């Protein structure tokens, strides 16, 4: 309950109760936690995905 | 006069196949794919893009292998806009329509011209009887933009 | 500029996997491959002559983020 | 050539109720859906403006 993720919180237990939760609330979810960033497909922010790249022009 | 010039910002792909000739890749499709195609974010015939530039870095998506990009670029047009009385070509008379510079297309649909003038099928006389098949008054308010090649509907009232 | 100056193991695998995927691409190789048919051998022989035009961008916990060169990078 | 474009956010809140009418293609009344055949009867729950099923 006390963590800043809608998507997670929701993929672990109770999931409608912390949907009812986050919708009550306009909770805003900021894609940063690994299940929020494969909920909606993006690399997760940790180990090979925490940097760019950059190509030089 | 037709001059236009309109600077605008748009976003670009590259591929990896253009990274040592960019110029070269920034226009061969990216840009080159609509040489003075109607435009409608704008109302745009783009007649070629005359600097195409960046204004720092690029940024390679994860997976994708593209280079995502922002290019600055003056699209010099040509826009005969509502407003304006222009010229036609008369090459063919016809009651469909009546069909410049040997690139424009320009359409004149059946109710459109002054109903005091009645028609001749080799050719057609007009009040006083002077044939005209010149450039002369044009004025296109109605555009088409969306058909292949598109057309130029003008006016004479 | 404050960060360590090496070329941790995930940025490796990150920079060698972009890098494979545009030589895959058609991407000119600056390595001067000698008949290997795989772009991933022909990254790591890039990435051992110090040739990859690649900024590795290391994003800090708030937002703030410093820009590396692979070329400017102690790779292990 | 892919979309190009990523997602920063997801926010979640309750629809107005009357921004999801112009959300909506048609009204459905008719309660049986299944065809005598098995196809979709016109304005049952399955219909041809909901999508292809």
């Amino acid at each position: 309950r006390s963590n800043s993720s809608p998507l997670q919180q929701m993929t672990f237990e109770t999931s409608f109760q912390f949907l009812k939760q986050a919708t009550m609330l306009g909770s805003h979810d900021e894609l940063r936690s690994p299940s929020a960033c494969l909920v909606v497909g993006k690399v997760v922010r940790g180990g090979t995905g925490l940097f760019e790249l950059k190509q030089p022009l | 006069s037709c001059l236009v010039a309109g600077p605008h910002q748009r976003h670009i792909a590259l591929s990896p196949r253009y990274l040592n000739r960019k110029r070269t890749g920034i226009r061969e499709q990216l840009d080159a794919e609509l040489l003075r195609y109607s435009e409608s974010l704008l109302g745009v015939p783009i007649a070629y893009d005359n600097i195409k530039v960046v204004g720092e870095l690029g940024d390679i998506y994860d997976d994708q292998g593209h280079i995502h990009l922002n290019i600055e670029a003056d699209f010099v047009i040509f826009c005969p806009e509502p407003g304006q009385k222009l010229m036609g070509i008369v090459n063919k008379v016809s009651s469909s329509h009546i069909g410049v510079h040997g690139c424009f297309n320009a359409s004149i649909p059946k109710p459109e011209q002054l109903s005091a003038e009645q028609w001749q099928t080799m050719e057609i006389n007009m009040g006083d009887e002077l044939e005209f098949e010149v450039f002369r008054l044009d004025s296109d308010a109605a555009g088409v933009f969306c058909i292949r090649g598109k057309l130029n509907i003008t006016s004479l009232q | 500029r404050i960060t360590t100056p090496y070329m941790t193991k995930y940025e490796r695998a990150r920079v060698l996997g972009t890098r494979a995927l545009q030589i895959a691409m058609c991407a000119p190789v600056m390595v001067e491959l000698e008949g290997e048919t795989d772009p991933l051998l022909i990254a790591m022989k890039e990435l051992k002559a110090r040739k990859i035009p690649i900024i590795i961008r290391r994003y800090l916990p708030d937002g703030s983020y410093e820009d590396w060169g692979v070329d400017e990078l102690i790779i292990t | 050539n892919m979309p190009w474009r990523r997602l920063q956010g997801i926010s979640f809140g309750m629809y107005s109720a009357e921004e999801l009418k112009k959300l909506s293609v048609k009204s459905i009344t008719n309660p049986r859906y299944l065809d005598s055949l098995g196809n979709p009867s016109a304005n049952g729950l399955y219909d041809l403006a909901l999508g292809p099923a």
